[PDB]
Protein backbone atom coordinates (compact mmCIF):
# COMPACT_ATOMS: atom_id res chain seq x y z
CA UNK A 1 0.00 0.00 0.00
CA UNK A 2 3.03 2.23 0.48
CA UNK A 3 4.39 4.25 -2.46
CA UNK A 4 7.64 2.34 -1.90
CA UNK A 5 5.86 -1.02 -2.19
CA UNK A 6 3.67 0.30 -5.00
CA UNK A 7 6.71 1.38 -7.04
CA UNK A 8 8.67 -1.81 -6.37
CA UNK A 9 5.74 -3.97 -7.48
CA UNK A 10 5.38 -1.76 -10.56
CA UNK A 11 9.07 -2.17 -11.42
CA UNK A 12 8.72 -5.95 -11.10
CA UNK A 13 5.93 -5.96 -13.68
CA UNK A 14 7.88 -3.62 -15.96
CA UNK A 15 10.85 -5.96 -15.88
CA UNK A 16 8.73 -9.06 -16.40
CA UNK A 17 6.90 -7.41 -19.30
CA UNK A 18 10.14 -6.25 -20.89
CA UNK A 19 11.54 -9.80 -20.79
CA UNK A 20 8.78 -11.33 -22.93
CA UNK A 21 10.11 -10.03 -26.27
CA UNK A 22 13.44 -11.79 -25.83
CA UNK A 23 11.97 -15.28 -25.44
CA UNK A 24 9.54 -14.62 -28.32
CA UNK B 1 36.77 -7.72 -7.09
CA UNK B 2 33.05 -8.26 -7.60
CA UNK B 3 31.69 -5.20 -5.78
CA UNK B 4 33.95 -3.06 -7.97
CA UNK B 5 32.78 -4.70 -11.22
CA UNK B 6 29.20 -3.85 -10.29
CA UNK B 7 30.18 -0.32 -9.26
CA UNK B 8 31.90 0.30 -12.59
CA UNK B 9 28.92 -1.04 -14.54
CA UNK B 10 26.39 1.18 -12.77
CA UNK B 11 28.77 4.15 -12.86
CA UNK B 12 29.07 3.77 -16.62
CA UNK B 13 25.31 3.36 -17.03
CA UNK B 14 24.50 6.46 -14.97
CA UNK B 15 27.25 8.63 -16.43
CA UNK B 16 25.96 7.86 -19.92
CA UNK B 17 22.35 8.50 -18.87
CA UNK B 18 23.22 11.80 -17.18
CA UNK B 19 25.23 12.83 -20.25
CA UNK B 20 22.25 12.19 -22.55
CA UNK B 21 20.01 14.14 -20.14
CA UNK B 22 22.22 17.24 -20.23
CA UNK B 23 23.11 16.77 -16.57
CA UNK B 24 26.64 15.37 -16.68
CA UNK B 25 29.28 17.75 -15.33
CA UNK B 26 31.98 17.26 -17.95
CA UNK B 27 32.38 14.73 -20.74
CA UNK B 28 31.18 11.18 -20.84
CA UNK B 29 34.07 8.74 -21.17
CA UNK B 30 34.03 5.01 -20.50
CA UNK B 31 36.85 3.90 -18.20
CA UNK B 32 36.19 0.14 -18.41
CA UNK B 33 39.26 -1.70 -19.69
CA UNK B 34 37.97 -5.26 -19.46
CA UNK B 35 36.65 -5.94 -22.96
CA UNK B 36 33.95 -8.22 -21.60
CA UNK B 37 32.78 -5.80 -18.91
CA UNK B 38 32.57 -3.09 -21.58
CA UNK B 39 30.41 -5.34 -23.77
CA UNK B 40 28.18 -6.03 -20.76
CA UNK B 41 27.90 -2.31 -20.04
CA UNK B 42 27.11 -1.44 -23.65
CA UNK B 43 24.34 -4.05 -23.82
CA UNK B 44 22.94 -2.95 -20.45
CA UNK B 45 22.77 0.65 -21.68
CA UNK B 46 20.94 -0.55 -24.79
CA UNK B 47 18.35 -2.65 -22.97
CA UNK B 48 17.96 -0.14 -20.13
CA UNK B 49 17.31 2.63 -22.65
CA UNK B 50 14.75 0.40 -24.37
CA UNK B 51 12.99 -0.48 -21.11
CA UNK B 52 12.94 3.14 -20.00
CA UNK B 53 11.53 4.28 -23.34
CA UNK B 54 8.80 1.65 -23.27
CA UNK B 55 7.67 2.96 -19.85
CA UNK B 56 8.93 6.53 -20.12
CA UNK B 57 6.10 8.20 -18.20
CA UNK B 58 6.25 5.71 -15.33
CA UNK B 59 10.01 6.10 -14.96
CA UNK B 60 9.87 9.89 -15.34
CA UNK B 61 7.62 10.54 -12.32
CA UNK B 62 8.68 7.57 -10.17
CA UNK B 63 11.03 9.48 -7.89
CA UNK B 64 8.61 12.40 -7.46
CA UNK B 65 6.06 9.92 -6.08
CA UNK B 66 8.56 8.84 -3.43
CA UNK B 67 9.03 12.23 -1.72
CA UNK B 68 12.78 11.79 -1.52
CA UNK B 69 14.89 13.79 0.91
CA UNK B 70 18.48 13.41 2.04
CA UNK B 71 17.40 11.34 5.05
CA UNK B 72 14.92 9.05 3.26
CA UNK B 73 16.91 8.49 0.05
CA UNK B 74 18.75 5.32 0.98
CA UNK B 75 15.86 3.75 2.97
CA UNK B 76 13.58 4.44 0.00
CA UNK B 77 16.09 2.88 -2.39
CA UNK B 78 16.31 -0.27 -0.25
CA UNK B 79 12.55 -0.40 0.27
CA UNK B 80 11.70 -0.08 -3.42
CA UNK B 81 14.37 -2.53 -4.54
CA UNK B 82 13.59 -5.08 -1.84
CA UNK B 83 9.94 -4.99 -2.93
CA UNK B 84 10.94 -5.41 -6.59
CA UNK B 85 12.90 -8.61 -5.94
CA UNK B 86 10.67 -9.95 -3.15
CA UNK B 87 8.56 -11.91 -5.66
CA UNK B 88 11.55 -13.04 -7.71
CA UNK B 89 14.74 -12.10 -9.50
CA UNK B 90 15.15 -12.21 -13.27
CA UNK B 91 17.12 -10.24 -15.82
CA UNK B 92 14.23 -7.98 -16.80
CA UNK B 93 13.78 -6.99 -13.16
CA UNK B 94 17.52 -6.40 -12.82
CA UNK B 95 17.33 -4.04 -15.77
CA UNK B 96 14.33 -2.27 -14.20
CA UNK B 97 16.39 -1.97 -10.99
CA UNK B 98 19.22 -0.35 -12.98
CA UNK B 99 16.84 2.02 -14.78
CA UNK B 100 15.20 3.01 -11.48
CA UNK B 101 18.64 3.66 -10.00
CA UNK B 102 19.52 5.89 -12.95
CA UNK B 103 16.26 7.81 -12.49
CA UNK B 104 17.20 8.30 -8.84
CA UNK B 105 20.50 9.80 -9.98
CA UNK B 106 18.69 12.09 -12.42
CA UNK B 107 16.31 13.15 -9.65
CA UNK B 108 19.28 13.90 -7.40
CA UNK B 109 21.04 16.02 -10.03
CA UNK B 110 17.89 17.95 -10.89
CA UNK B 111 16.34 18.43 -7.44
CA UNK B 112 19.29 19.73 -5.48
CA UNK B 113 20.88 16.52 -4.18
CA UNK B 114 23.70 16.23 -6.74
CA UNK B 115 26.22 14.92 -4.21
CA UNK B 116 24.05 11.80 -3.80
CA UNK B 117 24.69 10.69 -7.41
CA UNK B 118 27.96 9.04 -6.37
CA UNK B 119 26.09 7.39 -3.50
CA UNK B 120 23.85 5.61 -5.99
CA UNK B 121 26.88 3.81 -7.41
CA UNK B 122 27.75 2.36 -4.02
CA UNK B 123 24.15 1.57 -3.13
CA UNK B 124 23.66 -0.40 -6.33
CA UNK B 125 27.01 -2.16 -6.14
CA UNK B 126 26.31 -3.17 -2.52
CA UNK B 127 22.80 -4.36 -3.37
CA UNK B 128 24.09 -6.44 -6.27
CA UNK B 129 26.99 -7.79 -4.20
CA UNK B 130 24.91 -8.80 -1.18
CA UNK B 131 21.44 -9.65 -2.48
CA UNK B 132 21.80 -10.49 -6.19
CA UNK B 133 25.28 -12.03 -6.42
CA UNK B 134 24.18 -15.59 -5.64
CA UNK B 135 21.36 -15.36 -8.18
CA UNK B 136 23.61 -13.76 -10.81
CA UNK B 137 26.25 -16.47 -10.53
CA UNK B 138 23.61 -19.21 -10.42
CA UNK B 139 22.27 -17.83 -13.72
CA UNK B 140 25.64 -17.89 -15.52
CA UNK B 141 26.55 -14.33 -14.58
CA UNK B 142 26.88 -11.78 -17.39
CA UNK B 143 27.04 -14.46 -20.08
CA UNK B 144 23.55 -15.43 -18.98
CA UNK B 145 22.50 -11.77 -19.13
CA UNK B 146 23.86 -11.40 -22.67
CA UNK B 147 22.23 -14.67 -23.76
CA UNK B 148 18.89 -13.57 -22.31
CA UNK B 149 18.80 -10.38 -24.38
CA UNK B 150 20.17 -11.83 -27.63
Amino acid sequence: SSPTSEIGRHLAQLGDSYSVRFQN
Amino acid sequence: SQFLVYKNIIKDYIQSRLFNEGLLDGPYRCDIKDVKTKKVSERLKEVGNELEGKFKDSFSNMCERLTITDTTAYPTFVGVVNELFSTGINWGRIVAFIVFSSRLAIHFKRNGMPEYVKSVYGWVARYMHTKLSTWIEANRSWDGFLDHFD
